[PDB]
């Protein structure tokens, strides 16, 4: 089948400049004056949504500022302003042999400015104590760039076995990311220390926000 | 309005058969060819196969074997089926309507996740998450829901029924001891907390359970 | 009439036409003057046959001249068939020969026999020639084979009537003349009977026999093809020498990529060797 | 061979031919059978040439029949070109008899003369019969043409033969012979210019001509035609007798209705005659 | 050209049963197994939409009850069921033959229960009678079915020179009726005169609906 | 979101010229026609004409003499130019996308009304409409907006900036002494009058004039 290689696979670009992603095609996708290459644009948590179709045409319905050109084998989809709403990632698919292959994916991430994050403390419910569990959580909201880090101390003690962090997609409206660090315990475990903190070291400023409380 | 929608299991055991319904509103299928794709996160997307209006059907070679596409017109429903199924089908499976006279795809069904493990479905586990004490109350204060111990993905998490959608933030689930853990952030303003009522809602349909559990002040 | 002279020299086939055509006509008018000077009526009447004979030769010159003309209105897709054409003039030429050599030697079975060899020899000499020239013959193919056979049949009946000549001279046989007619007319027909075939098929709209044996396989990739539904009113025929022209009709699905359709098509009958194709989409209601 | 005949008895056209054929065969029989018993040359040779001619009248017959059988993978279109061979073949019959009289005549003129009279009456007698057998005759047309042709240069040899005698008895010219012999070949060649003509413009691929008139007007109707941009690569040809076939390609819009387009140059066509129509649609990029 | 006649020039359907309008064209508009025939949907204030293309096919993004067929020369469009919102006037268009002509036209409206009219009566504004004028208005609005009457009485004095009367279409959402009547006199007229009353006569009941002011 | 726009005059003298560009969003005109349809009471429906991707037209037989249309693809606009203009012209007229492959028109613009009189631009004349003294207050209470002698049409009448959509009923002009006259009827409750500030927004563009009229009680 034909392989589509889409480069590179994650761009920087910052609001209102010009985003290009490029599509290779092992071989050429072209007939009669026609290339059957189209643009599909999927955000996060949603089904692919058609931006180009034969490699040049708009789609009805997307807006102008998506634009398609190449030809063969060589394929580039630009956006021009970019917005904040056009992170999401683009993939490129081919028609002109059976099977229908699609490319690897890029992943357009927006560039702002940095932002701390905002940290929230959660200490484990009664019922999940009922239960026999104790998750304390740690959310890190609306901060850019992507890269932080986490760390769990228990009465000034750093814990990193039982720590699970989830990450969430770059928001669509102010292009932020939100972070969520877990850490599961026993009920014992729970009981026998007091003070729990979570620090969130962040590139916007050298001191780590610390979150703390007792019981 | 033209939509299309899968239903379908969220878990398949290992080696048997996966059935999907995609029901189509706003076209008719006695003019418009049905395409099946899957994506996951190994392999990206893969086209599976079309059906067209007179009822052709035209497979990926590496499924002709297992695979089979059948649909009704007079229901709108179009019939996905696969045999042996192994580890490597987990994906989001859609259903997508044909670009007229284009290899495109234009309208697409919002997806059916199936995982094919020999774990059981697990009703989920749900916790509130409360700020300790009455430190830093501020003007904007942070609200959580945990959703622990489900199996399999997904679980569908609203605050208030989906009337606040603002500042909502849902983590993707994380696979430890396969079982799922989530969590939900929501940032609420403080003159309305614990003034106004707020509740957590989350949806596992694999386990059919509807849970609005509503945040208390510690 | 000027102009036709520098077009005729320009091409190699065409100028070997001219050149064989002048010979065989000035060998004729040679033929023709002695007989009448000496009173001869053998000499007369052998004129008269290269004259014909010569007449298939102005075919074949004026076919390679008038196949690279440019296509017009009338002839839309130019002049090649002349090439054809040349070809199956050429063969029924031999045909028409042939018997009645056939013809002549009964006669001269059922009749007293009572020179006419050394311009048998110079004549034999000239096909030699003519061998030697378009030896490659045996568009341009056709007009070369046909070529090729009508020196090929002359040849014949100048060995065989120096065969007929040598035997009843030293040995004396009065059969021998019969015999060796008949022979070289069977032998003309079964070497013209090929050339025959081939002008035949092409002449009467017949598949292309070196791209009949590809055409299912090409149909039944055109069938693979996503949203054809069936093919229908397929024509492949010969315009000339290695010149396959293609028509057929595609019914597709209603919403069906007729570009990509199209495209792909075109392909697989150009892979299979078809110059010119047409194809028509129809989309299916349902 | 049993199951042909009562093919060849079903049809009009085929039971005339196949009837004419027996009688010409019939006669030339029965002129080898009398020339061998009465030790004569010029009946042997007679009879000679009236089978070669017998050859024509199967040819026509053999084609009548063949084109009525149904079309197979080899021959897509059928057999219905065999009509315009035979013409073609009939009219060659006739230029390469002509001549030879030609010939002949000049022949008897460069030699001193010394029955084939009472002959020549009944070959007259079955050459009317075929005359009024034949008379509308000058797919079929071109077959009917053709023998119709061919019965007339018999007829016309008979009476320049008869001619010949009668003033060479009565009145003693020498040189009526030759005379008559140059202009019955001459009215023989007249008499297959537009048959001839006919033939090679089918089998060349040319524009019909009953077609070519109406063929821009057309193609005017087709531009106009709502999101056409431009016509190329036209070709239209006669199959047989009235049966036209039609190849064109069109650049459209991009979004033009293809279905509507389709049935709009179809019905154009048709109305000019176009029995099949190939139509290919190409979407231009803008 | 192709003449379009469409019959009934207009239809009462009642809610959720099944309304039938019919196209009938001079010529055929058919086209090898293809009916180039289109049925459209105007709203009251609103563009032609697209309801049905080439006499059968659904056009994307229009509910299921629409259903159209036909073939030479006869066509037919049919609702069912029938809606409120489905008020409006169909149309069919051919596009077999240039030019594009389209049908007269048939006004689908809506048949439910009766209602009274409400009427609301407006004395001339000051500041019209500052500029010179005097316009007395009569609103009666949310009545079935479209026949009535209003009547100007000028202290028990029929008026019948000076009114004006407006028709608005069918609602699509309760499919009603609204109907302004206005009177327009000169300013003296108005002064000479007390008691402006208007009465409305309507099939729901037999006693008029008046409402009178003074001044 | 594929949109038509048409911009025009709304009043042409006699014997003139009518100029109307249409500019189009959502889609290119460089795979698109664009059909120029006009809509009359006496007429109704009349295709006027077509304009093609590559910039070949194809109008009506009766409008071939006094129609041009022309287009750019780089402001994406069509230009649509009538001469010798007659009262009978006087219509709404649309610019519609072809639909793709066929003949019909899937997406209609809003169309703008011309008519053609020796009349000139009249500014509307706006009036309130309040219940007569306090008489029958009931729950549910009438107001109304009165527009007179303004020309040409249209005017768009709005309440409280189309915020108040409710109960708002307005209803066709009236052609007297060549001038028009309309008027607009909306229901309110009777608590949220006086007590709201409530206003009716009359826009004739032909005279540009926008009258925010706010009603009070007599």
């Amino acid at each position: 089948d034909i392989v589509l290689t889409q480069s590179p696979a994650s761009l920087a670009v910052s609001l209102r400049r010009r985003a290009t992603i490029s599509c290779r095609a092992s071989e050429s996708v072209d007939g009669y004056g026609h290339s059957f290459m189209h643009w599909y644009q999927q955000k996060s948590g949603q089904p692919p949504k058609l931006l180009i179709y034969r490699a040049s045409n708009l789609e009805s319905g997307v807006p102008a500022r998506f634009s398609g050109s190449g030809s063969r084998t060589d394929f580039t989809l630009t956006i021009d302003p970019v917005e904040a709403d056009d992170a999401a990632t683009y993939y490129c698919q081919q028609s002109n042999e059976d099977p229908y292959t699609f490319g690897s994916g890029t992943k357009l991430e927006i560039k702002r400015a940095d932002a701390a994050p905002t940290v929230s403390i959660f200490p484990p419910s009664s019922e999940q104590l009922t239960s026999g569990g104790a998750s304390v959580v740690c959310f890190l909201n609306n901060f850019y760039p992507k890269d932080i880090n986490v760390k769990w101390k228990i009465d000034g003690s750093e814990r990193q076995n039982g720590v699970l962090n989830s990450w969430t997609d770059q928001d669509s409206k102010d292009s932020t990311y939100s972070m969520s660090s877990t850490l599961t315990l026993t009920k014992d475990e729970y009981e026998r220390h007091n003070s729990y903190t979570c620090e969130a070291t962040h590139k916007t400023s050298t001191s780590p926000i610390v979150k703390s409380f007792n019981r | 309005e033209v939509q299309l929608q899968e239903s379908g299991p969220g878990l398949v055991a290992p080696s048997q058969s996966l059935s999907i319904t995609c029901t189509v509103s706003g076209f008719s299928l006695t003019n418009y060819a049905v395409h099946w794709v899957r994506q996951s996160p190994g392999k990206g997307l893969e086209w599976l196969g079309v059906i067209w209006s007179n009822g052709r059907t035209d497979y990926n070679a590496a499924f002709i074997s297992r695979l089979s596409i059948s649909k009704d017109n007079s229901k709108s429903q179009v019939f996905f089926k696969m045999n042996s199924l192994q580890a490597d089908d987990t994906a989001i499976y859609y259903c997508a309507r044909k670009l007229a006279y284009e290899g495109a795809m234009d309208y697409w069904g919002q997806g059916t996740s199936v995982t094919v493990s020999s774990a059981k479905t697990t009703p989920p586990s749900v916790y509130p998450l409360a700020p300790g004490s009455a430190a830093q109350t501020n003007s904007m204060v942070t609200l959580g829901c945990l959703v622990k111990g489900y199996f399999p993905e997904p679980v569908t998490v609203t605050w208030n029924s989906g009337s606040l959608s603002s500042g909502v933030h849902t983590f993707p689930a994380v696979l430890q001891s396969d079982l799922y853990t989530l969590s939900s952030s929501v940032t609420v303003p403080s003159s309305t907390w614990p003034s106004e009522t707020v509740t957590c809602n989350v949806a596992h349909p694999a386990s059919s359970t509807k849970v609005d559990k509503k945040i208390v002040p510690r | 009439i000027s102009g036709w002279f520098r077009s005729i020299l320009s091409d190699k086939t065409s100028r070997n036409l001219f050149f064989f055509l002048c010979l065989n006509l000035s060998f004729a008018f040679v033929e023709l003057l002695y007989g009448i000077w000496s009173n001869c009526l053998g000499l007369i009447s052998d004129s008269f046959h290269m004259f014909f004979d010569s007449t298939a030769i102005l075919a074949g010159l004026a076919a390679s001249v008038i196949s690279k003309w440019r296509d017009n209105d009338a002839f839309s897709y130019g002049y090649v068939r002349a090439e054809v054409l040349a070809g199956f003039v050429n063969g029924l030429f031999l045909i028409f020969t042939a018997f009645f050599i056939f013809s002549e030697g009964v006669e001269r079975a059922l009749a007293p026999p009572d020179r006419l060899l050394l311009v048998s020899i110079l004549g034999f000499v000239v096909n030699l020639i003519g061998i030697f020239v378009f030896k490659h013959g045996g568009p341009s193919r056709q007009i070369l084979q046909g070529v090729f056979l009508h020196i090929l049949a002359d040849t014949l009946g100048s060995i065989g009537v120096i065969a007929s000549a040598i035997m009843m001279q030293n040995f004396g046989l009065m059969i021998a003349d019969p015999i060796c007619s008949i022979l070289i007319a069977i032998l003309i027909v079964v070497s013209v009977i090929p050339l025959l075939r081939e002008s035949v098929g092409i002449l009467m709209q017949r598949t292309p026999p070196l791209l009949e044996n590809s055409l299912p396989q090409c149909y039944q990739r055109v069938q693979q093809l996503q949203g054809v539904y069936s093919l229908q009113e397929q024509h492949f025929w010969t315009l000339c020498s290695d010149v396959y022209v293609g028509t057929l009709k595609l019914i597709v699905a209603p919403d069906a990529d007729a570009r990509w359709i199209l495209s792909q098509t075109h392909n697989i009958f150009t892979q299979a060797g078809v110059r010119q194709l047409y194809v028509q989409i129809d989309f299916a209601a349902m």
